[PDB]
């Protein structure tokens, strides 16, 4: 019932359920508990309107250490890839029923970052996650691997298609497998920047002997993808839109989930997520993927967990 | 089972009634009887299965009771024995009695109760009917 | 004389030319989509514009050879050994997600699926591009992830959910089917994102009835559709396992593409009063015109979804040609399946789990406090209190079958396009105040009409609904067929004012057709077609009855009966209320001319006479006393007899009458006395 205010202080909440549907706990504890963790700055009580007025909208919280906190819910306005030579770690294997479905990204010694697309399943004990890994099936090298469980998993915003999940264990970081930082929370790229992809997917290939194909692409403006479409997509502020120029070549299935990541100063960065739509690699069509940044600052809200 | 509102047609949709019939004073959800139907008020039931039920609500001969004396008596009852009215005492018509309320006060000559102003074994009234007379009142002896 | 006049009537019967095509075989699918029209038939598939339904292009998906080891769209032509068989197309749809093609499902062919795509400068072009969707299942052969639709009854629908393509597909399932290729009464597939096969997303993501009760417990679907983040179905089948009774049942679950999570089922049922009626014929979901949506108290916006439902014959499907309309808001039911029904009333699902199984010996439900949760032990529950709504027409159409139902909207009002079993197609305006008679009914085909129409409703002011019957598509369009059928100016006047047409004087006519400027749709004059008799005596109180129509005040459905009057002469004649109808009158009452009188007009017939009755002669004179001869009488409701026994009629006229006198035990003379309703002037005598 929230319009032209995306800021909680304009819009108190009247409403005292998240949105996993858990009722909401006393404001006094949770008020303190910001006071002595948050320095953003007497909001209502154990209502669902959020005091720091983040930009996702109202959220409150939940007494439950595992989720400590969550939103209400409330209206509110590779094909042709090229083989890689040396190992990535930055690439996270998804093992659905002891087999790859999917990638994501290694963000700290405990979280990746994924898809919701890749989620068939909301079980935990059939997914299983892959660090350091040169061959889909394992088979090109095994001092590099590393094979964890399932701790927790956690949805991104509504209509957010991302997701964050959390180890059973801690890994280790060394030069085999390595994390990634955030882009600021206003970060843009600017347009025509060169920055690839990396792909585990069907790769247009006959035949492949499994290993990770990585794929250049190119940045533009939202208004030159608007064109190629021809207004078959209505391009909200969420996404970043690159595409391969004169080459249709992009990802596709097994890929979703994938790092869009692009070097804008000094050392590679993450910019996008890899999501499914508009087909598999059209000529002369540019992609669209997920921006981290406009979500990078929750996903900060959520790494205090 | 409690009724079901005549205004929300759930679960049972006949309930157009409210417009349909003016000034028959179905209220928001108590059972009237908009036909004049024999059965008595009936409602329609919240309780999905049965649509509508009559209301239990006793008849008035159940609390009026009699003496022999009649005079004695003084009630609520203001229909004759073939179920007729009495007319006003205070008023004239249709018929021209003797009987004045303010002329003849201590025997409840209100509006239409039954009296036994002669000494019948039973109260009676003048009929609101021009044609007939007066009538007697049906009332079921006392106890106790 | 109600069968004279019986011209007021409207004509049911008339031959309109309007836009129609037909097809070689018949026609199953059919569907609107970017200024062409696609249409499934019997080994076919034609494309055909709206405006002319001139088949600009077909497809050819003629008779196949069947061999029980050809693969489905692998080429086995060559095959000289393993029957030509036919087609038929049950499921076709179109999609524009992935790009701007068609997908159609054949029936014979292992139920699979094939595809065309639309070329961007002439999307009519369907026979440019042909796929078929058949992915060799390598890991698990032993089920059909591409075996999708069944042969004896199935339904379709597609979906975008989280920019997937989802296909919900039900099956109706023969016992002899499974062994050679397994299938699921009610799934979920999604189609490969390279557009070359389906997958199951999960085991959890089918439900197919158990393997004892494939032979029975028979499954119907008849319609399904979306709305409100949730998918609902509706089918016909049994009240119970060993019932052997049939009644409508709906399903609902939302559109996760995981898997059928909160599978719920309900009977549905519709009573008059109370009579229920069993199976659903054809469904149809809308919004409801403002009139309707308070009389049904449902929003403006909200959805409804109406429904036909026809009593089936006694323990079996079959309808016994009894049928009714009936409405239900999608939000009543949707709060009576989360609010309404208790804990006992659910019950386990019979075909699926088993009337002896683990689940539903003990098991809460978090019914209420959860909205279709994706959870592991999701239980697939079954109610008991099916819902009963009321009649819309109240059994106005008690002795006729529907089988065809549409439903738009105009202005404030909603008009449904029922179709029957005989091929006769109505416009009525739907209201639970009044009854309301069809403005178009007129028969179309001798075939009975298709289930499924498509209606279109440009600016909300030109629109049509294409039907089918049989071999035939026709256009009908929305904004009033004709109005030169209705004569009656009751029956012109209580036509809907979105046809603009009126009385003038002779018939309901367009507003600029007849030119003398009487043209009226508020007011006119009743009318009168005889009157009997018109030859009464003086002080005769003979009973006139009056032949027309529009005999009284007019309100806007209830004709009022009490602004009536008569005039004849001065005086006025005794009106009789319990026999004043629009049809006829019958009242009680030198030539002059007789007024009726109502609160319109009032009419004035110029031919009823007091005629003053006259006898003359009687014959014979003199004979014998047996009482049996033939007494002729003649001069200008009559009797006649003497010795107070009446002398048989043998012969009456005017001018002549003729009695066979009865038997008298006496040999003279009486004077017989005629008793034209009343002792009139005798004759004189004649000797017995």
């Amino acid at each position: 019932q929230d319009c032209y205010r995306g800021n909680g202080k304009n819009y108190m909440g009247n409403l005292s359920q998240t949105r996993s549907g858990l009722t909401c706990s006393m404001w006094d504890k949770n008020m303190e508990d910001l006071h002595r963790h948050i320095f953003w700055e007497k909001l209502n009580e154990n209502y669902c309107r959020n005091p720091d007025d983040d930009a996702h909208g109202p959220w409150c919280y939940t007494g439950n250490p595992l989720i400590p906190w969550d939103y209400c819910p409330i209206s509110r306005c590779v094909v042709n890839g090229i083989p890689t030579r040396t190992n990535i770690g930055w690439m996270v294997s998804l093992r659905y029923r002891n087999k790859h479905i999917c990638g994501g990204s290694l963000i700290k010694e405990s979280w990746v970052l994924t898809a919701r697309q890749c989620f068939p399943s909301r079980d935990l004990k059939d997914y299983e996650a892959w660090l350091g890994i040169h061959d889909v099936h394992g088979r090109g090298d095994e001092k590099c691997k590393q094979v964890l469980n399932v701790s927790q998993l956690v949805y991104g915003p509504e209509g957010s298609d991302l997701v964050l999940m959390k180890l059973a264990r801690p890994a280790v970081l060394d030069d085999f497998v390595s994390t990634i930082d955030l882009p600021n929370y206003g970060c843009t790229i600017p347009e025509k920047t060169s920055c690839s992809v990396y792909g585990w997917g069907y790769t247009g290939l006959i035949n492949y002997d499994g290993l990770l194909r990585v794929a250049h692409l190119y940045i533009m403006g939202n208004e030159k993808c608007s064109q190629h479409h021809r207004g078959k997509v209505t391009l909200n502020e969420s996404e970043i839109c690159a595409g391969a120029e004169k080459i249709g070549s992009g990802p596709c299935e097994g890929d979703y989930g994938g790092p869009l990541v692009c070097e804008q100063h000094k050392m590679r960065m993450v910019l996008g997520v890899i999501v499914p739509g508009r087909g598999c690699a059209i000529p002369n069509r540019p992609g669209i993927f997920v921006r981290v940044a406009y979500y990078a600052k929750w996903i900060h809200k959520i790494i205090l967990t | 089972i409690k009724c079901q509102p005549w205004s929300s047609m759930i679960p049972h949709e006949h309930s157009f009634l409210p417009s349909s019939y003016r000034g028959k004073d179905l209220q928001e959800n108590y059972c009237r009887n908009p036909r004049g139907e024999e059965g008595g008020p009936w409602c329609f039931t919240s309780n999905p299965e049965v649509r509508y039920e009559v209301c239990d609500i006793p008849q008035c001969s159940e609390v009026e009771c009699m003496t022999c004396n009649g005079e004695s008596y003084r009630g609520l009852m203001d229909h004759t024995e073939s179920g007729k009215i009495c007319q006003r005492w205070d008023h004239q018509t249709p018929h021209r009695h003797k009987f004045l309320p303010e002329r003849y006060p201590d025997k409840g000559f209100d509006d239409n109760y039954c009296r036994n102003p002669d000494g019948q074994p039973r109260p009676w009234c003048y009929t609101l009917d021009p044609h007939t007379r007066w009538e007697y009142c049906a009332i079921k002896t006392c106890a106790d | 004389c109600k069968e004279a006049l019986a011209k007021s009537e409207m004509n049911v019967n008339m031959k309109y030319q309007l836009p129609n095509f037909t097809a070689e075989t018949p026609i199953q699918n059919v569907i609107l989509h970017e200024h062409h029209i696609f249409l499934g038939a019997t080994n076919y598939i034609y494309v055909l514009n709206e405006e002319d339904l001139q088949k600009v292009a077909e497809y050819k998906t003629g008779p196949v050879l069947e061999h029980p080891d050809c693969f489905p769209c692998q080429d086995c032509s060559s095959k000289a050994n393993g029957v030509w068989k036919d087609n038929i197309n049950m499921a076709l749809v179109v999609d524009t997600y992935y790009d701007d093609q068609l997908i159609s499902c054949g029936s014979v062919n292992r139920g699979t699926c094939q595809r065309h795509v639309f070329p961007h400068n002439h999307t009519a072009d369907i026979q440019s591009e042909v796929h078929c969707i058949f992915s060799p299942q390598i890991e698990e052969p032993s089920q059909c992830p591409d075996c999708v639709v069944s042969a004896l009854g199935a339904k379709v629908l597609s979906s975008v959910k989280d920019r997937f393509i989802n296909f919900f597909v039900g099956n109706t399932i023969n016992s002899s089917y499974f062994p050679d290729h397994p299938l699921h009464s009610i799934s979920v597939r999604r189609l490969k994102e390279t557009k070359d096969g389906f997958m199951f997303l999960t085991d959890q993501s089918y439900i197919d009835v158990l393997p004892e009760f494939r032979d029975s417990y028979p499954i119907k679907y008849v319609h399904a559709f979306e709305s409100n983040n949730f998918i609902y179905f509706l089918t016909v089948q049994r009240e119970t396992l060993d019932a052997q009774t049939f009644h409508t049942r709906i399903i609902r679950f939302c559109s996760i593409n995981s898997g059928l999570h909160s599978y719920m089922e309900m009977p549905l049922e519709c009573i008059l009063t109370k009579e229920v009626f069993n199976i659903l014929q054809a469904a149809y979901v809308s919004k409801p015109g403002a009139q309707l949506a308070r009389q049904i108290g449902a929003s403006l916006n909200d959805d409804i979804l109406f429904g036909v439902f026809a009593q089936s014959k006694p323990d079996s499907a079959e309808p016994m040609d009894r049928s009714a309309m009936c409405a239900f808001p999608i939000k009543y039911v949707n709060d009576f399946f989360n609010k309404i029904v208790n804990k006992n009333n659910v019950r386990c699902l019979q075909h699926f789990y088993g009337p002896n199984h683990e689940h539903c010996f003990n098991r809460t439900l978090l019914r209420n406090s959860s909205g279709c949760e994706a959870r592991r032990d999701e239980y697939r529950t079954e109610f008991t209190t099916a819902l009963q709504r009321v009649d819309l027409f109240m059994g106005q159409f008690s002795e006729v079958l529907l089988t065809s139902i549409s439903t738009f909207i105009k202005g404030d009002l909603t008009i449904a396009n029922l179709g029957t079993s005989e091929g006769r197609f109505m416009q009525v305006v739907v209201s639970r105040s009044g009854p309301s008679t069809p403005h178009v009914n007129f028969l179309l085909d001798s075939h009975p009409v298709s289930p499924e129409v498509i209606v279109e409703h440009t600016l909300n002011q030109n629109g049509y609904t294409l039907v089918i019957t049989g071999k035939k598509i026709t256009k009908i369009p929305l904004n009033g067929l004709g109005c030169r059928h209705f004569q009656s100016c009751s029956q012109c006047l209580s036509a809907p004012p979105f046809v603009q047409c009126g009385w003038c004087h002779d018939k309901c006519v367009r507003s600029e057709e007849c030119l003398s400027g009487t043209w009226t749709q508020q007011i006119c004059l009743p009318a009168i077609y005889k009157v009997f008799p018109n030859s009464a005596p003086l002080e005769g109180g003979t009973r006139l009855t009056i032949c027309g129509w529009d005999f009284g005040f007019r309100r806007n459905n209830k004709f009022d009966l009490k602004k009536t009057r008569v005039l004849l002469g001065n005086e006025s004649c005794t009106l009789t209320l319990s026999e004043s109808t629009m049809n006829t009158l019958k009242c009680t009452v030198f030539n002059m001319s007789i007024i009726i009188s109502n609160g319109h007009g009032t009419t004035q017939y110029s031919t009823f006479s007091y005629v003053d009755p006259v006898i003359t002669s009687i014959s014979p004179k003199y004979g014998p006393m047996a009482g049996g001869t033939l007494l002729t009488l003649t001069g200008n409701s009559r009797h006649i007899s003497i010795g107070g026994k009446t002398c048989t009629l043998k012969s009456v006229s005017n001018s002549i009458l003729e009695c066979y006198t009865p038997a008298q035990t006496i040999s003279t003379e009486f004077a017989v006395k005629l008793k034209i309703d009343l002792a009139n002037r005798e004759t004189s005598i004649f000797s017995y």
